[PDB]
RNA sequence: GGCCAGGUAGCUCAGUCGGUAUGAGCGUCCGCCUGAAAAGCGGAAGGUCGGCGGUUCGAUCCCGCCCCUGGCC
């Protein structure tokens, strides 16, 4: 029974491991993974996503902008510009997931972080409907919350989707419904901004935060432990693979 | 702000006009609002109170008529004779407080005590009944596409849609009788380039300055978050809340000359109604006359024409301003007023006169005024008489296809009429003209959302689409996984690195002024003003996380990270807006990409303390430079490439313990021990080592080995070679391998020896060699000939001398 | 739905062993002739109850493997006999363990689907075939280099292989002294998950090594992956911002007491303030007494909501000392 | 440049790695992986086929 | 945006409206001690008291500006 581990194992980060599990879930459904720059142009982060010119998110309040003023260059507020780039580079149909670092202005406390990671999905094909969106969301939910997981959608608003909706998740392992993310059908202005005929192709999209998903699933009290890099937060999750 | 507050009693009242007897639980109404797309923030009841909470009349401390010829006795803003609410001894106020109460103490609103207007209630009536504490206030967050829902009119219409009720529009002319139009009310001129769509005026003459608004009006203003003031101002705020058209009252006697709508001038100021001086911009809209400025168009009125406690003649204003101009103006001077918030979300231009007439008649009723039969109604040049948007064509079954639900026949046409559109049929194509209060309905997708949200998203089935024939993970994505798995299994702990560099980190590193790592991208609005620079290297974030662990008792640490860096090649340059009505060309895309700083993906690691822990086997082993070199080899094996290490000088590394890493002939990064000065100036632990490689510079490989296993025995021999101390041991191994030829199966260094037997600044290296032929057994001479060729190769390439 | 949890676990186990220096082989299902006689197994040892092939390619090797170790040991001998004397091999495959004499099932008509009862009958007529993971080691475990002469394989390297497989499976195991051929009875651990036995590890019996022509000191491990349940933990760590207290404790016990039993007793008595415990010294000097040993553990105490005093930590240490006295007879070193 | 690898990396078997690549290829298209016993009944090995 | 209240050792926090923070608990170092440890006992190291300036022979404490947390908005 003497200890024998001369080189004790490390740990991949739980957010990276969750991102890997999410990617594997969508690969198994035929989707692929795309990536893009974190410092992004305003064209792909806002303009191509049907954001109005005087939108409050384009101000200095919520978005990290690159100096000097009016540079039209910023840290991306979502991974949506990665899907715009894919829509421009790839032929149809497109089924792509984008998992990357995202930057918001919220301060760092027990339930918010300015630097977070989110997963975004984008599917554009002939005849895609809201039923296909909901089927994909439920499959995503079961893979991450268990066999008894189910989603619920309620109408909302986002500039790049119409109709738009917020997603709630029901997981029967709570320590009820929890707000998970947003979704909707790809706005036809987004398709026209990428050279796609909205009369021939329809599409859907969704987006969830990884740190948020990890917090209420595992019941992690302080999200500052997720980002500060203390060894005591990562090692309990095991080496990971 | 997207906030909208109203009491349930008022909302139920408007809905009950067309649907008599309508009444639902506040929980049911909350679920209905959520189901059709209105986010409720809070459902707060009023009070509650019980026992002795009654209304009394005042006649410091004074006697209060509690009713029935009984007088109980127990500051600031109340005189003698005002009706007040008293808390008799034994009363229980929210929550647990067991006295002239205020609106805040009764949980009804926001300084002074509550003063009921004369005639609101007889002294002695039930307090909870007069205040209406059974009511419930709904706090909603209205999305920016539904400006029509910033009012009782819009939310009541939405409920009538969701419950399939008959709806009576409170802004209609059958509900707001048309006042006479016998001539102009006031001369005005409008510059059409300012975005005004409609401007209406109607005066009210001879109102009682001592009159006060009735209690039902004041109570509804309080529950909506607006403090009552005087009848002239209370009716303008009340009609704004009721119909969604903001209204403003000007003192008619303090208007000098023709009113004018005009763009402001640079440096021009305007004293607003709050008594604060505002600096104006050239892109702002103003109402002015022959003397001063009357209002900031769509934001707030000025103190020049402000209604005061003695005003008797009121000119009422009903105008439609440009939404972009109002938003651009109110955000510059930080005035998110109730009018500005509604104008920036667009206001229904068809109800301007209807709201004006409603306002004038209500003011005269409660203040005893006289409504003048004059009216000015500017509706553009040429005058606009039809405010309907362009029609929208879409197939009758388009919402069915998008939803994936076969709705009953007529569903789409019924729902689009329910929300106010004109719907005509032409075969299988509907021509839909949205109502004037729905400028968000512009194309079929907008119409689809209306049908789907009203039918309910819960009827959309969960149907997984078929799996496309995907290609899976790319070679680069797989490699990042293998690298992460390999470092973690070797005892490294992954962190998420922050992109914002610590203040003066490169000064702590002692880098030169022209070091490329200093050429950073700056953020304009960072959370920390002294950390605006984005990271050109992952090591500062890793070393920061290393300090955190060591400072908290975890002194034996090995951390790694995989993330992009930000390395600009020019000053921050943006590209102009590309039209969104088309696809950007490949030249415009390449121009967009070229304007962005280089963002390659790096892998990096830091180590400090014990590399191997102590235990029953021994005392463990402190971190050394070779551990950083081994991390490079772990990353290399994970990437399935060969690397070479060469001595180098590159801060922040120790110049005598720093390797530059090469793949083929391309430099991919550095590794080794950190400079003792950098460690001292950074508060790092002694002996800290570090690695950073550029993954994008490492080429992906797909080797196809075809080993052939020889069944013949091997020959073992060792060779000792003396070289100058500066000769890398790998260079000797390479020279031995090139000389030995194909018989050499394995070579491994197992001895490095210095001493006087060898000579100053020289060293002896002994390698274990394994020779094997693929087709025969070797003789010792066969192996020695390959060994002798290896020795001669080493003499020629690194100056080796056979050990003697 | 992608890979199952078991298919995923098999990949992770194989990656971890390979990264730890093990070389995977493909094991043959046919047992070498008389291997169980070389091992000295009893006539009634369950591993001797084998399924036999009627027409094998080698008439002396008809039986199918109930254990992966014979195929691994045969590959180890092939490597060592050809000049590769420092080797560590592993394999993941199914074994064949019948529970009765070979019994067939008559032909089911193929014009229809077999009923669920007929399917369960066909399954019950087959021998049990669970998945195993196994490994063998000999020679140098760590090679010589400019650091020193390297380190020969020892039983602790087989125990570490168990912990590599356990960490890869995200399960906790315990190791208990056992006697079980072909292992060395003094250097053999039985491996448990909870209270269920999942295999064995350690050094092989010297007599088995002699009779089988194996390298001296050969070590081995074999675990039944089917007996290790697939886990899906969801940790919720709470990082305490308060400082820790460091103390060491030296306890004297009888030599037969396992070190893990002492650590377990120390942990049970110390309570929730104990954040970490690590053994760093085992002393059997002359001041200790015959058949006894002194063990010294490094202890890390940390409170989740306050800074501790030395007395607070010493109180938890003293309760750990009393726990060890009661459970393993430990005496505080003095 | 001195050797630093104290624990020489091993290897997964190339046949196992090929099977893994083949499995990933089909999983990426929506297929799934199933398993069965090597000692099989004649009903499922021959008669059913 | 207001007058305030906070930033102090490696960690968590006290305390002083000018010449020593005789700072605490834990963390770090040395000795007695032990085969080596720890506790215990006895010795020590370490803060430029939020930054840039102003006053003063001398400023953690008094003036001005700014950085970041909160309370109330
Ligand atoms: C993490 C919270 O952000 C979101 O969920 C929202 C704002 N969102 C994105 O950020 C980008 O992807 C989306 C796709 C469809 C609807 C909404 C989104
Ligand atoms: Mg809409
Ligand atoms: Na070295
Ligand atoms: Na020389």
């Amino acid at each position: 029974t003497l200890p024998s581990t001369r080189v004790p194992a490390g740990a991949r980060h739980p957010i990276i491991m969750l991102a890997e599990h999410v990617a594997d879930t969508f690969i198994a459904m035929g989707w692929e993974l795309a990536e893009g720059p974190e410092v992004e142009t305003e064209q792909f982060n806002f303009d191509a996503l049907n954001f109005p010119a005087d939108h409050p998110a384009r101000g200095e309040q919520d978005t990290f902008y690159i100096a000097p003023e009016d540079s039209r260059q910023l840290l991306r507020t979502h991974t949506s510009p990665v899907q715009i780039r894919t829509l421009l580079a790839r032929e149809l149909p497109v089924y792509i997931i984008s998992i990357g670092r995202t930057f918001r202005t919220d301060e760092l406390d027990a339930t918010h972080t300015p630097i977070f990671h989110q997963v975004e999905g984008l599917a554009v094909d002939r005849g895609l409907s809201m039923a296909h969106l909901r089927g994909t969301l439920d499959a995503f939910a079961r893979a991450e919350f268990g066999p008894s997981a189910r989603t619920r959608i309620r109408p909302h608003f986002f500039p790049f989707t119409e109709p738009s909706a917020e997603v709630d998740v029901w997981f029967a392992n709570k320590i009820a419904w929890v707000e998970w993310g947003g979704c909707g059908m790809v706005h036809p202005n987004v398709l026209r901004a990428t050279g796609i005929d909205p009369d021939l192709y329809s599409g859907f999209a969704f987006g969830m935060g990884l740190e948020r998903t990890l917090q209420f699933r595992n019941g992690i009290p302080d999200m500052r432990d997720m980002v500060e890099g203390d060894v005591r937060f990562s090692l309990p999750f095991g080496v990971g693979a | 702000s997207n906030a909208m507050r109203l009491p349930y009693s008022w909302l139920r009242e408007v809905v009950a006009v067309g649907a008599s007897g309508w009444d639902v639980t506040p929980g049911e109404l909350e679920q209905t609002l959520l189901r059709i797309g209105h986010e409720v923030e809070e459902v707060i009841p009023l009070g509650p109170v019980d026992g002795p909470v009654t209304v009394g009349r005042v006649a410091r401390a004074c006697a209060v008529d509690i009713g029935d010829r009984q007088y109980r006795e127990i500051a600031t803003n109340f005189a003698v004779g005002d009706l007040v609410v008293v808390a008799l001894p034994g009363a229980t106020l929210p929550g647990g407080f067991t006295m002239i109460c205020s609106a805040a103490e009764l949980n009804l609103g926001a300084s002074g005590i509550l003063v009921l207007p004369p005639g609101a209630a007889e002294p002695g009536a039930d307090g909870a009944g007069v205040l209406g504490l059974d009511d419930v206030v709904f706090h909603l967050a209205i999305t920016p596409d539904r400006g029509y829902c910033m009012s009782v009119r819009g939310l009541a219409r939405e409920l009538a849609c969701a419950y399939d009720l008959d709806f009576v529009d409170p802004a209609s002319n059958s509900r707001v009788p048309p006042l006479p139009i016998e001539g102009p009310a006031w001369p005005l001129t409008v510059q059409p380039e300012t975005g005004v769509r409609r401007f209406a005026l109607r005066p009210v003459i001879g109102i009682d300055p001592a009159a006060v608004s009735p209690w039902w009006l004041q109570r509804r203003l309080l529950l909506c978050g607006i403090r009552a003031t005087c009848p002239a101002v209370d009716v303008t705020n009340y009609v704004m809340l009721e119909l969604g058209h903001p209204m403003h009252a000007h003192d008619r006697n303090r208007i000098s000359g023709t009113l004018g709508v005009r763009f402001a001038r640079s440096g021009e100021t305007a004293v607003t109604l709050d008594g604060i001086e505002r600096k104006l911009d050239t892109a702002d809209v103003l109402i002015v006359d022959d003397a001063a400025t009357a209002a900031i168009g769509g934001v707030m009125g000025a103190a020049s024409t402000e209604v005061r406690a003695d005003s008797t003649d009121v000119l009422l204003e009903a105008a439609i301003w440009d939404p972009a101009a109002v938003s651009r103006t109110q955000r510059r001077l930080h005035l998110p007023s109730e009018a500005a918030r509604r104008y920036e979300r667009t206001v229904d231009p068809a109800i301007s006169v209807a709201a004006l007439d409603r306002c004038a008649r209500l003011l005269a009723d409660i203040a005893g005024g006289e409504v003048s039969p004059t009216l000015t109604d500017w509706r553009g040049d040429p005058p606009c008489d039809d405010w309907s948007p362009p029609p929208i064509r879409m197939g009758v079954d388009v919402p069915d296809r998008i939803a994936g639900v076969a709705y009953p026949q007529g569903t789409t046409a019924r729902r689009l009429a329910q929300i106010g559109a004109v719907v005509t049929h032409d075969g299988d194509t509907l021509t839909v003209t949205p109502p004037s209060w729905r400028p968000d309905l512009r194309q079929p997708a907008d119409l689809v959302e209306e049908v789907l949200r009203l039918e309910g998203l819960e009827v959309i089935p969960s149907v997984l689409p078929p799996a496309p024939a995907g290609r899976g993970l790319t070679a680069g994505q797989q490699r990042r996984r293998t690298i992460g798995r390999s470092l973690a299994l070797s005892g490294y702990v992954e962190i998420l690195p922050t992109p914002f560099l610590p203040a003066g980190v490169f000064d702590l590193w002692g880098l030169e002024a022209d070091d490329s790592r200093r050429m950073t991208t700056r953020v304009l609005n960072p959370l920390e003003a002294d950390r605006p620079q984005l990271a050109t290297t992952l090591l500062p974030a890793l070393l920061e996380a290393l300090v955190r662990n060591v400072s908290r008792g975890l002194v034996d640490v090995a951390l790694f990270a995989i993330a992009q860096v930000v390395q600009p090649t020019e000053q921050t340059r943006g590209v102009g807006l590309i039209p969104v009505d088309r696809r950007p060309t490949d030249d415009e895309i390449a121009m967009l990409d070229a304007s962005l700083p280089r963002q390659p993906q790096h892998v990096a690691a830091v180590l400090a303390g014990l590399r191997e822990p102590r235990g029953p086997w021994g005392p463990g082993r402190p971190v050394e430079a070779a551990d950083a070199f081994e991390a490079v080899r772990i990353i290399a094996r994970a990437s399935r490439v060969d690397v070479t290490l060469r001595p180098a000088q590159y801060l922040p590394w120790h110049p005598g313990r720093c390797a530059q890493v090469f793949v083929g002939e391309s430099s991919v990064g550095h590794a080794g021990q950190l400079h003792p000065a950098v460690i001292e100036r950074s508060g790092l632990p002694k002996g800290t080592c570090a690695v950073e490689l550029n993954l994008d510079a490492i080429p992906c490989s797909a080797p196809l080995p075809a080993p052939r296993v020889s069944p013949y025995p091997a020959v073992f021999q060792d060779v000792s070679l003396v070289v100058a101390a500066d000769i890398p041991a790998q260079a000797v191994a390479d020279a031995v391998r090139a000389g030995a030829g194909d018989l050499l199966e394995d070579i491994a260094l197992f001895d490095v020896f210095t001493g006087p037997q060898i000579g100053e600044h020289r060293k002896s290296l002994t390698f274990a060699l394994r020779f094997r032929a693929p087709d025969r057994t070797l003789t010792e001479d066969d192996a020695s000939a390959a060994r002798d060729a290896a020795v001669q190769s080493a003499a020629e390439r690194v100056g080796a001398v056979l050990r003697g």
